[PDB]
């Protein structure tokens, strides 16, 4: 039994480490999300003001967007828990072969 | 249990809350949503031309 | 002399930056295309060349010159678009840094 | 009409803009109260179990 | 990890320094721009009042 | 914008800075309690086995 | 067993804890993380220029 | 966070806002957009000749 | 124009000047709180290890 | 002179010098801490079996 509590307590540590990991990735995803909301605003703005907004400032919009793209890439890159890039979108992929996850 | 608690996300809100209020200020003072900042430099540049 | 910004807690996780505007930059064809395309801003062909010719030349006839002004405006506009883009990058940057850091 | 357009670029809803100035001040001060209290809690943790 | 937060915090400092830099240049460019607007007025005035 | 930059050099998060002033006082006082008790233990060692 | 115990690392924490609280104090009073101390004399010198 | 905030660009607007109102004043009093100031000294000099 | 020049010599930005009056009062009171607390700390040092 | 591209003056290897140095002292303290634990159960056995 005291074996069971030793393994228990270390598993509660592993659970808490879980919570901080999952919350790390989670909060990072909410930051990505906040970007994506601004992005959608930049889609209705890359709506071209329908067509009023000409190629010059379409490229300015593009500067802001691609900037934000590099930011989301930065979220998916920087988010390295214990050095483990959590939001590596290729790291835990269950492809055709499950072992690749 | 009692040595890393500082409401750390609150603490991250506070300068973003202040930041928000200073953006609000900044537009109220000019009376213009157009800021020196290039946030919406498209709309800026449009009304600039 | 790229004004990169060090951002990631890992090295070389950086933000490239570019600035190329100045008073001697205006309607940058590739650079100054002579008295026009940088140097109406600098040299200001308004002395008598404009009264010498007001339309027909286009290199003293107001056309290219107003285009020096107008594109110079578009350069500083696009430059402030680059910069504002970078500002927004720093917004979400520090938001991530505070979040993921927390 | 050009100045009206450009105005729409640079319009402010000073009603909204002041309302969110106000609100963001409220949320600031609120978050501040939450940080004070965030300091108050662990004080109690230790001193009630020191 | 605490290495990662030390480098993080200094990188947030570097980010803020970024914001003040980019805003310095930016505001300067808006001043240049205000000039350029007056300049354009001085092009239609250097319109020679036509002639 | 220069004074804003330099401000960022010399900014304080007075919320954080006060919170860690507080916290470091808590940790001081805590460590103090630990030194008192560190004195209390060997007193008991000797007097219970003198 | 009972003659060198003084919680000696605690005792080493205490002036470092106090030291920390005095650093905190020092910045709070100025309202400035910039200290007279040359700790981060780079950032110092930067805002000095 | 609370020691360099003075809405510094607002503060830069205020004497430019006042300045604007004094330009307005200045023209209203004369009833003339022509100022002593050489701003538009061309148009000035034109109506001077 | 002479009185305008001399005015520029003796101008005050009463907005700024009041803002820094205010601020310097804030910094005074802040520093005061820091001196009170500076007295509070060693009280605790001794009394927790007297 | 160079901030990224070289990696031998471009921050990459250098932050890796720091980071792995941290990992060396970490693994060294893992060796040592392992030895400490060995001395814990050691003296526990010595006191037990000795008793």
């Amino acid at each position: 039994m005291r074996g069971q509590i030793r393994g228990l307590e270390m598993a509660s540590k592993n659970s808490q480490d879980g919570i901080s990991l999952i919350q790390t990735a989670e909060g990072a995803l909410t930051e990505t999300h906040a970007i994506l909301q601004r992005v959608r605003e930049l889609v209705v703005q890359a709506g071209n003001t329908g067509t009023q907004d000409k190629a010059t400032d379409l490229q300015s919009i593009q500067d802001e967007i691609s900037a934000l793209t590099d930011e989301i890439d930065g979220i998916s890159n920087r988010t390295e828990f214990n050095g483990k890039k959590l939001l590596d979108g290729t790291y835990k992929v269950d492809t055709a072969t499950p072992a690749n996850q | 249990i009692n040595h890393n608690i500082a409401a750390l996300n609150t603490l991250n809100r506070l300068p973003s809350n202040n930041s928000a209020s200073q953006k609000n200020m900044e537009k109220l003072s000019s009376g213009l949503r157009i800021n020196r900042a290039g946030d919406d430099a498209a709309g800026l540049a449009i009304s600039e031309k | 002399k790229n004004l990169v910004f060090q951002i990631g807690a890992n090295a070389t996780q950086q933000i490239s930056v570019n600035i190329e505007d100045m008073g001697a930059d205006a309607l940058g064809i590739k650079e100054a295309d002579g008295s026009i395309a940088a140097l109406h801003s600098v040299n200001d062909l308004d002395v008598t060349k404009f009264a010498d010719n007001a339309a027909d030349c286009a290199d003293i006839g107001f056309d290219a010159q107003l285009k020096v002004v107008d594109e110079a405006i578009n350069q500083v506009s696009s430059q402030r678009a680059k910069l504002g883009a970078v500002q927004n990058r720093l917004e979400h940057t520090i938001n991530n840094l505070s979040a993921s850091g927390e | 009409n050009l100045t009206a357009a450009e105005s729409r670029i640079r319009d402010v809803d000073m009603a909204k803009e002041m309302s969110e100035f106000t609100k963001n001040n409220i949320l600031s001060q609120a978050s501040q109260a939450m940080l004070a209290q965030a300091n108050q809690q662990p004080q109690n943790v230790l001193q009630l179990l020191r």
